[PDB]
C-alpha cells in the first residue's frame, strides 16, 4: 500500500508565479503517475500524465517531474481558475494509492471574522428543540475554533462546524458553530456565548446573549 | 554432467512490459528455492548473481516504442552476460523479468552456437515490429530484432545498435500461441515459420507435437536448443499471476511435458522463464500455484523429469 | 464469406428444464458482447431478435413428460425462424436456453438440409424417450424425437404433433458424453450411433477423435455440420453455473478444439449453445468463467481461430 | 523525518509461542536500528542491537532480523515478565525516529466489566461541585466507550475515561467516566445514566440512578 | 584530450561509516549537474551508471570491525569497475559514499598502473587497523589494506581475500591531516611515509607544499596520480554537510588549488570523491555549500582550472 505523501498540504498563492507542488512516494514509482484538478463537485481531469508530457487538452503551463521517488507539479502562469484540490496518484503498484490533498487556496489580505451568536426560535420551543449557532463569516484564513459555555461552563456533542470553500468575489470563508440542545436545556440558562478565534483576532472574539434578552 | 550444469542469471527488469512488478521476478523464484530443488539431482549451479539495471532518467520514447533505451542496454548487458556463462560451459538459466531480456538471452546464446533452434513457447509470438505495433512496449518485440530475414526493415531504435539478428526463421517453433495481432502473423505466415498453436497442439497431440518440434530442428541436424518459455503460455487456471493472462493455454502437464522432451535430447542449452509477477496474483495462493508452476516447469527443463532421476549407486544397500 | 456469416437467434426459453433462471441465456451471452467479439473477424452478423415464447397456463403434463406443449411450441416456433435463417444463407446461431429446442434448431436445419450430421458436444446423450425416462424433462429428449430409427415408438405427446424425425442414428456423432441413464445407451449401442465418449476421447486424443468424427461424418460426402453444444459437455471447472454440472468433462482448450475443427472444415451450418445459467454460479466469477467460456466457444465456431484470423490486405503498411 | 511504521499496535499474547512483531521504514534504514523493552514508568532497556545479535545482558529468546526496510522482533519463549510496551527505533539518518507503540497485553479469556454510576456527596454539594462518575471494573479487552445523560440527553466536556495497565493477578482492564459537573446542574435533573459497551456485553450496559434516590 | 577523459563511477554504499544517509552521494552529486558542468571544456563524460550494493544480511561482526562483509564484496566490485574504466582510458571519477570503497579504487587502479601515487587529502590518515582500532570503522581503515610494508600483519577478515596491498608506503603523500588516533600515526612515522598535514601546509604555504609533494611523487619519475580525496579535509565553514567535521580543515581555495596542481602536471590518473553526506547539513544552504564545493572540487580536478578554460579556435568571430 504504497503511501503517497503530498508535502503541501494546502497551498494560498495569488495570481502570479510558480505555484511548485511535492508528491513522495514509499518506494520507486518511477516515473509512473499523474496530476489531477478536482474541482469541487467535479471531475478530477488529469492534468500530467506519465510524471511529464501534458496530456491532450491542458493550456500552457502544467509542466512538472519526478523520477522516481519525490514528484513535482508546477503550476507557473497560475492562472486563478486553477484553484482546486490537486492530487498526485501513484500507478504502477497495487494496490494504487492516491495523495492526500493540495488545496490551491487564494492568497490575499487576511480578513477578520464577523461573528455573532444566534438562538432558537419560539417556532422552534414550539417543536420542543434548541438550536443556539453561531455564525462566523468572511475570514481568511480558514483557521477558527469556537467555543460554546452553559453560562460559563463548556458544551459539545451538539456543536458542529462546517465550512464553505474560498469565495469567488471577495475570496473569504465560512463557519456555522452548528450546535443543538434540549427547549429543557434552552430554558435553564440565559447567557449564551460564542468565542470565536482566528489569526486576525487578537483577542478571542466572544458574543453572547441571555435568553429573553432579544 | 552435460547437461544439468546450470548458470543461473536473474534479471529484475521490468521497462519493456507495463503491469510494474515482474522485478519480483528472480526474487521469488529464488525464495521458493530453485537453486536448492536443482541440487538433489546432478545439478552444478552456479549463481552470477543479478544483474545492476541502470536507470535511463531521460529514456525518451520513440514513436510508439517506450522506454528503448533501458531495454537495449539490459539485453545488450544480458548478451554479454548470456555468452560470458556460455563460455562457461553452462546452461543459460536466465530468468527475469519479461520478454524484453530475450533479446540479449537469446543473442549472447548465438555468440557462442550461431546454429542454435528457439523454442518460443507463449501464448503470443511476441514478433511485432517498432513500426507495426500499436503497444510499443518491448515484452512483445525480441523476436523481430533477431531475425535475420527482417534486417533492413527494422528500425534504428536506440539502445538496439549491437543487436545483430542472428536466428533464422526456418529455425523457430512457437509452441502455444493463443492470441496474436495481425502484423504478427502475417511476419509467421510469410517467413514460413514453423510452428504448433494450441489448434495444431490439439490436433497431433502434445507428444506428436514435440515430436515433430524435435524433428523440424533436430530432424536435420543435432544442434543446441533454446527454449524461451513464458509463463502465460499455460493456462491461467495455473498461473495467472503473469503480466498477459490469456486463457486457452496449455495445460501444467503438458508445459512439464515439454521441457521434458527439451532435456531428453540431451541438448538443452539455453532457458528463459519469464513474465513471472507475483504482484498480480488476487490471492498469494494465485501467486503460489504460479511460481511453483515455474519452479517446477525449470526443474523439468534441466531434468528432474517426472519418470525419475537418480545417482548411479546401488540403493539396495 | 460463405462462413462466419451469422443469424443470431436468441431463445430464452426453460420449461424443458427444471432449474429455472436459463432464460436469462440469450441476455448474458448478448451483454458479454458475442455481437461485437464476432464483428473484429468478417462476421455478417444480424440479429433477429428473441423469440417470445408464451405461456400456456394449462400445460397440463404427461404421465412422466412436464411441461410438454410450451416445449412443442416454443421448438415449432425455433423450426420455424431456423428454417428462416437458414433461407438468409446464413449459419444459425440459436442460443437459449436449454436442449428442449434443439428439437426445432435440427428440424429447421433439416428442413433447408435434409442430409446433415448432428455433433452432439453434451455431458448426457438427450435421448431419453418419454415412456422410458423417469424425469419427464424435456431438456433431455430433443435426440429421441428427431430420429427416423426410433418413428413408430415415440408417443404422440402434445405439441409435438409438427414433430418429423429428420436425422438417421448413423448421422449423428455424440462427443463428450460422461453421465447417461440406461434407456439411452441402449438406444446408443442399438442404433449403431457412432460416439466418442471421454473414455474414446482420451484414448485417440481429442485430435484423433475429431479426425474420426469428420471422418465418420465427411468422409463419405460433403454435407452440412450441426454442432448442437452443451456447455455441461466441458468440465465444471471450467463452467459451474450450468443446469446439470457433471465432473469429468472436456477441457476448455479440447472444446475451443472441437469447434476449430467443425470451422476448418468450412462447412459449419448451425450452432446452438444451450444450458447456460448465470443462475446457478455460486459466485459471479463462475458465471463470469461460464459465459466468457461460451462466448469464446462461439467465436472459435465461426473462425475466432486460435492459430489467427485476418483481413486480406497487407499490413506493413 | 522517516517514520517508522510497527505493524502490530496492540498484541495479546498467552505464556507460550512465538511473538513476531513488525517494524517498517519508510527508506532503507539497513540494519542499523534496535529493539526496546519500555516497562510502564521505567527504563526503555535495548533487547536487539544492531537488527541482531542481542545485547549484553539479554536472557535466551530475543531474536531478530531485517536488513533493510521492514524488520522483526521474535519473542520465541514468550516469558510473561516480558509484558511491556515495544519500541523499534530507526538509527542511521537524521532525525533519528522511533516507532509507534507494542504493547504486549496478556491474552486470557475475555472479562465483562463490572459498571456502576455514582453521584456526588453532599460534602462535595457544601463546597458547590457536581462529579458524577461511573466506574467500570474487571474486563478484557481494553475498549469501552461510555455515554453519559442529562435524564436522557447525553454529555461531555466534563467526561473523562482513563484506563490503567493490565493486572498482574487476574489480568484485567480499567476504566473511570470521570464526569464533573456544577451544584446547579446537578440539583435540575434525577436520573443519571452510564452506558457502557464492552465486546462481552452484548447490550449496552446502562446503570442509571435518580437524584434524591440513593 | 588524454586529461578530462571522464568515466563516472557513482558507489552509493555506506556500511564502512556509522552515520547512515551518505548513500545519497552520487545522487546529490548528479542532481548538482556534475556531468553538465563538465561538459563545457572538452570532458568526454561516460557515466557507467551506479553500483549495485547488495545486503549481506548476516554481515556478522568481526573483534571491533563491524559490517566488514559489505565493505569487502563492495570494494571487490569497485575495483572490478575501476580496472574495466582504467581500460577504457579514462580518468576514474568514483564518488561515494565512504572511504570504504577507496580499498577497490586504489586496487584496480594499480591493476592498471601498478606504480601509482595516492594523494590522500584527507582530515585523518584513515590508517587504522583491524587489531589496532578502537572504532572498526571501515570509513577510516582502507590505507592499512593497501601497503604493502603492512602485510603478514593486517588481519584475514572477512570480504577482504581478494585484496592485495599494492601501493608502497614511499608512493603515498597525506596532504590535510588534523585529527589522528595513536595507532595511525605510529604506522606514519615507522613507514616513513611523507605527508604535509596542516603544520607544514602552513609552514611552506600550500603552493610549496603542492610543489613539494609532486617534486616527492613526480621528481623521481613521471607516473600517474590518484587524487583520493575527502571533503572533510577542507574546514567545516565550507563543507559541514560530512561524516566526521573536525574544524581546522583546508580553505577552499586551497583544496580547488591542490586539484588544480593535480591537473597541470597532466598526469591525473584517478578521483575519489567521498564522505558526501546531504543528511547532516543542518540547514539545507549548509548541503548547497558542501555540494556545490564538491562539484568544483571535482571541476578542477579535470581542468575547470581557475585561470580559464578554452576551446582552440578564435573567438574574436
Ligand atoms: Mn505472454
Ligand atoms: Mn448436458
Ligand atoms: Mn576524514
Amino acid at each position: 500500500e504504497i503511501v503517497m505523501t503530498q508535502s503541501p498540504a494546502t497551498l494560498s498563492l495569488s495570481p502570479g508565479e510558480r505555484a511548485t507542488l511535492s508528491c513522495r512516494a514509499s518506494q520507486s514509482v518511477s516515473s509512473y503517475l499523474a496530476w489531477y484538478q478536482q474541482k469541487p463537485g467535479q471531475a478530477p481531469r488529469l492534468l500530467i500524465y506519465d510524471a511529464s508530457n501534458r496530456a491532450t487538452g491542458i493550456p500552457a503551463r502544467f509542466s512538472g517531474s519526478g523520477s522516481g521517488t519525490d514528484f513535482t507539479l508546477t503550476i507557473s502562469s497560475l492562472e486563478p481558475e486553477d484553484f482546486a484540490v490537486y492530487y498526485c496518484q501513484q500507478h504502477s503498484l497495487l494496490p494504487r494509492t492516491f495523495g492526500g490533498g493540495t488545496k490551491v487556496e487564494i492568497k490575499r489580505a487576511d480578513a477578520a471574522p464577523t461573528v455573532s451568536i444566534f438562538p432558537p426560535s419560539s417556532e422552534q420551543l414550539t417543536s420542543g428543540g434548541a438550536s443556539v449557532v453561531c455564525f462566523l463569516n468572511n475570514f481568511y484564513p480558514k483557521d477558527i475554533n469556537v467555543k460554546w459555555k452553559i453560562d460559563g461552563s463548556e458544551r459539545q456533542n451538539g456543536v458542529l462546524n462546517s465550512w464553505t470553500d474560498q469565495d469567488s468575489k471577495d475570496s473569504t470563508y465560512s463557519m456555522s458553530s452548528t450546535l443543538t440542545l434540549t427547549k429543557d436545556e434552552y430554558e435553564r440558562h440565559n447567557s449564551y456565548t460564542c468565542e470565536a478565534t482566528h489569526k486576525t483576532s487578537t483577542s478571542p472574539i466572544v458574543k453572547s446573549f441571555n435568553r429573553n434578552e432579544c | 554432467a552435460k547437461s544439468r550444469t546450470i548458470g543461473i542469471i536473474g534479471a529484475p527488469f521490468s521497462k519493456g512490459q507495463p503491469r510494474g512488478g515482474v522485478e519480483e521476478g528472480p526474487t521469488v523464484l529464488r525464495k521458493a528455492g530453485l537453486l536448492e530443488k536443482l541440487k538433489e539431482q546432478e545439478c552444478d549451479v552456479k549463481d552470477y548473481g543479478d544483474l545492476p539495471f541502470a536507470d535511463i532518467p531521460n529514456d525518451s520514447p520513440f514513436q510508439i516504442v517506450k522506454n528503448p533505451r533501458s531495454v537495449g542496454k539490459a539485453s545488450e548487458q544480458l548478451a554479454g552476460k548470456v555468452a560470458e556463462v556460455k563460455k562457461n560451459g553452462r546452461i543459460s538459466l536466465v530468468l527475469g523479468g519479461d520478454h524484453s531480456l530475450a533479446i540479449g538471452s537469446i543473442s549472447g546464446h548465438a555468440r557462442v552456437h550461431p546454429d542454435l533452434g528457439v523454442i518460443w513457447v507463449d501464448a503470443h509470438t511476441d514478433i511485432n515490429t517498432p513500426l507495426t505495433t500499436t503497444s510499443g512496449n518491448l515484452h512483445g518485440q525480441p523476436v523481430s530484432f533477431l531475425l535475420k530475414e527482417l534486417k533492413g526493415k527494422i528500425p534504428d531504435v536506440p539502445g538496439f545498435s549491437w543487436v545483430t539478428p542472428c536466428i533464422s526463421a526456418k529455425d523457430i517453433v512457437y509452441i502455444g500461441l493463443r492470441d496474436v495481432d495481425p502484423g504478427e502473423h502475417y511476419i509467421l505466415k510469410t517467413l514460413g515459420i514453423k510452428y504448433f498453436s494450441m489448434t495444431e497442439v490439439d490436433r497431433l497431440g502434445i507428444g506428436k507435437v514435440m515430436e515433430e518440434t524435435l524433428s523440424y530442428l533436430l530432424g536435420r541436424k543435432k544442434r543446441p536448443i533454446h527454449l524461451s518459455f513464458d509463463v502465460d503460455g499455460l493456462d491461467p487456471s495455473f498461473t495467472p499471476a503473469t503480466g498477459t493472462p490469456v486463457v486457452g493455454g496449455l495445460t501444467y502437464r503438458e508445459g512439464l511435458y515439454i521441457t521434458e522432451e527439451i532435456y531428453k535430447t540431451g541438448l538443452l542449452s539455453g532457458l528463459d522463464i519469464m513474465e513471472v509477477n507475483p504482484s498480480l496474483g488476487k490471492t498469494p495462493e494465485e501467486v503460489t500455484r504460479t511460481v511453483n508452476t515455474a519452479v517446477a516447469i525449470t526443474l523439468a527443463c534441466f531434468g528432474l523429469a517426472r519418470e525419475g532421476n537418480h545417482k548411479p549407486i546401488d540403493y539396495l544397500n
